[PDB]
């Protein structure tokens, strides 16, 4: 900074500078730190700080000029770093911000807490047990407060201090274990003010904004998280010191201190030890039932998200011969609820649902257990969640989602005396396929996940059926609505799920999808749906095999389009050279037809080169060359067919042997290849022999670079090259080998 | 999002080994 930096730090540090004349410029210092990065900010740190202390000084009589500079101090601290090393300026500094903390002034004390919140979050280090106390004290103190604005500081201090504490647990536990010493150890400020915070934590969770909104976010909330983080960094010791807040006041009348008492309890339920926790839930289970059905909307909420809670981090507990069937009797109720309530309903029920998924016995030469502990209840849960799905409130508390995700997640999780009610729910979510497509993220992985276990498990007719409904739904989609990228997206993905699992009963399909597979290949613009397309028919080759002939014509002309297509993202390219080795390797003899211009495609991207500078290129160029290989691969298997003799179609292919091992030779002289071109030429190479027989053996033997390629192959660390390299040797050894007369 | 980069990869490893499990079939292989 040429001149400006002094200028604005001189017209703080003169004694002539009035009020305004500081005030304004530690504002104006303040925003300049938010905005350049440490580069230019670090010679000048020890100038800025200069001003900004001088500004928050005891002895400064103007409590704006106090607030300015103490704003500009938060702002400043991402480059404090080399004056909070030396112990007298980390001393001087933390007296000021201490100082600033006991000012009459609300805003300057909001303010000087708000720094040392993030003085915590940035240099834990740098904090002694000296100043332990000091710090103990004015946060303890904000948490009292009348003024929430000052309450919330002092809460997020110690949630900062947790979460700083948990990684330093977790930096200890890793060196245990190495046999090392901690390269950071933890001071424990949580554990030691636990005692004291925890009564006023309880406290703060009775202050809930009778006016509910979610927005919002007050002191009461932020004690239920510092609860939660003092849980996971305290752990066991926790115990002791919230268990007697909440058995008084789990059935106190004022509703405020009901709803604080299942919080608290839902708070602690992560980082005590499990053995301690299970009992006092099933002690705890009778009025947990109870507060599902309490009269206060507010304690129904916080209920349901306890028992949601136990589901997931304790499911032993929720199972449980004793309280399962009235606790699956108020969740039934509890989706007629409002959403706050009922999302959390269908949280409990797919924790439920793997819960006694996993918990159910399976005979050691079966796949699914015959029975399990929902059984009963089945029918009823998994109805009661398609209502849920047509509530017209769904959208508030994500309830539509929660329940969709239910609903998969229960009809997953299974016994095989649940397939009649898990086949009848998953046709009509496969109804809807459009609205859950249209809808977190792993919404579209888990429906895809769940529509690959049920096909899978159910008896074939009915899987059919289930297929006939995802089709009837896809394709009223694409002809119906314009076309989102991300939705058409996952419907290729969708439509991949399903392939993989019909393989050659998908045929039925074919004919009404083509065009809508033809859209997305022809989608140069969103290469993302383009390469799902791409990726389709590839799936489509192996479900279908020969049967995708009468589409290869169309298929083939668009993938050649593509290729032409200069504005097309470089991705798709090898993806396409792949699928042509795939369609190959479906269609046989039947590839004649394009044999030459594949063949005048591939020469041309084999011979395609990058810079080595290029550190992303290079691994471009490697995946465009393993797609090479592949696709030469696929026709030189596909034509050469699986009988006892090779088929003369392969002889088209001949006149290219000398262009494929020179790329070969080529590949292996550079020492950037990757395992798997490596595994891919060494795939190809075997493909040869068996093709062409002993003139490919005298073709490699003379490109010695060939055997080098080889023999790192097989001594590679991943499976693909060490099995594909194995196997051209051997071949290339049947070569030698050939016509020796064998004697005893 | 990252968590449509990785259902993208998951597919895509996928199709490339029930690729190779197809020609490694053609091939005799294991």
């Amino acid at each position: 900074s040429p001149e400006l930096i002094p200028q604005l730090v001189a017209n703080v540090t003169n004694p002539n500078s009035t009020e305004h004349m500081k005030e304004s410029t530690l504002e104006a210092i303040g925003y300049i730190c938010q905005d350049i990065d440490p580069e230019q900010l670090q010679d000048k740190s020890n100038e800025i700080l200069t001003a900004i202390i001088q500004g928050m000084r005891k002895e400064e009589p103007s409590n704006n000029v106090k607030l300015a500079a103490t704003n500009a101090l938060l702002n400043s601290l991402e480059f404090t770093k080399a004056n909070f090393d030396k112990e007298s300026e980390r001393h001087f500094i933390m007296q000021v911000v201490c100082e600033a903390t006991q000012c009459p002034d609300t805003r300057v004390r909001v303010a000087a807490l708000q720094n040392l919140v993030k003085i915590m979050s940035l240099y834990y280090q740098y904090m002694e047990t000296y100043m332990g106390p000091a710090l103990f004290a004015i946060t303890i103190e904000a948490m009292k407060s009348d003024i929430d604005e000052v309450a919330l500081q002092g809460i997020e201090f110690w949630s900062n201090v947790c979460d700083e504490e948990m990684d330093l647990a977790i930096e200890a536990s890793e060196a245990a274990e190495q046999g090392r010493p901690p390269e950071h150890t933890s001071k424990f400020y949580a554990k030691g003010a636990l005692q004291y915070l925890v009564p006023i934590l309880t406290q703060t969770l009775t202050k809930q904004d009778e006016n509910d909104d979610d927005d919002d976010w007050n002191p009461c909330k932020a004690a239920g998280v510092c609860l939660m983080l003092l849980a996971t960094c305290c752990e066991d010791d926790i115990v002791p010191h919230v268990l007697p807040f909440i058995k008084e006041h789990i059935k106190n009348p004022d509703w405020r201190y009901r709803d604080a008492a299942v919080m608290a309890f839902g708070c602690i339920l992560e980082g005590p030890e499990p053995s301690q926790l299970k009992p006092l839930v099933i002690q705890a289970m009778p009025t947990l039932i109870e507060l599902m059905k309490d009269p206060s909307v507010v304690v129904r909420d916080t209920a349901a998200w306890t028992v949601g809670r136990i589901c997931e981090l304790l499911p032993e507990a929720a199972i449980n011969d004793v309280y399962l069937a009235p606790l699956l009797q108020c969740l039934i109720e509890g989706l007629s609820a409002e959403p706050r309530v009922a999302s959390n309903v269908c949280w409990a029920f797919s924790s439920l649902a793997e819960a006694a998924y996993e918990a159910a016995d399976v005979a050691d030469d079966q796949e699914e257990p015959a029975t399990y502990c929902l059984s009963s209840s089945f029918e009823l849960i998994v109805q009661k969640l398609l209502e849920t799905t047509d509530r017209p409130d769904g959208h508030q508390n994500n309830l539509r989602s929660s329940a969709y995700e239910s609903l998969m997640e229960i009809v997953k999780n299974s016994a095989k005396d649940c397939y009649p009610a898990v086949q009848k729910t998953t046709l009509v979510i496969m109804e809807r396929l459009q609205q859950v497509l249209q809808m977190f993220n792993d919404l579209q992985s888990l429906l895809c996940a769940t529509l690959q276990n049920v096909l899978r498990k159910v008896q074939h007719q009915d899987a059919l059926q289930i297929s006939d409904v995802v089709m009837a739904s896809l394709l009223r989609m694409f002809q119906s609505t314009a076309g989102s990228g991300g939705v058409q997206e996952d419907a290729l993905m969708a439509v991949s799920t399903l392939v993989e699992v019909l393989g050659g009963e998908f045929l039925k399909y074919m004919e009404a999808f083509k065009p809508f597979l033809g859209i997305g290949l022809k989608n140069y613009a969103e290469y993302q749906v383009c390469l799902a397309a791409v990726g389709l028919v590839g799936d489509l080759c192996r479900a279908l095999q020969s049967n995708i002939i009468p589409f290869c014509d169309e298929v083939m002309q668009l993938l050649l389009e593509n290729l032409g297509n200069e504005n097309v993202h470089r991705s798709v390219k090898p993806q396409i050279l792949s699928v042509f080795g795939d369609i190959a390797l479906a269609i046989g003899g039947e590839f004649k037809k394009y044999l030459e211009v594949v063949l005048n495609t591939l020469q041309q991207a084999s011979q395609a080169q990058v810079d080595k500078s290029d550190y992303d290129m290079v691994d471009y160029l490697n995946e465009l060359r393993e797609s090479c290989l592949e696709a030469y691969t696929g026709i030189v298997q596909g034509l050469k067919g699986d009988q006892e003799n090779v088929h003369p179609d392969v002889m088209l292919v001949q006149p290219r042997v000398e262009f494929i091992l020179s790329f070969i030779d080529h590949i292996a002289g550079d020492e950037d290849h990757t395992d798997g071109v490596v595994a891919c030429a060494a795939g190809l190479i075997g493909d040869l022999c068996t093709a062409f027989g002993k003139d490919v053996l005298k073709l490699v033997e003379a490109r010695p670079m060939i055997h080098e390629l080889l023999t790192e192959g097989r001594r590679s660390k991943t499976n693909k090259a060490k099995t594909l390299a194995t196997w051209a040797t051997k071949e290339l050894r049947k070569l030698k080998n050939q016509g020796l007369t064998r004697v005893d | 999002s990252l968590e449509q980069s990785e259902r993208r990869r998951r597919l895509l490893e996928l199709q490339k080994s029930k690729r190779l499990d197809y020609v490694n079939h053609a091939r005799r292989l294991a």
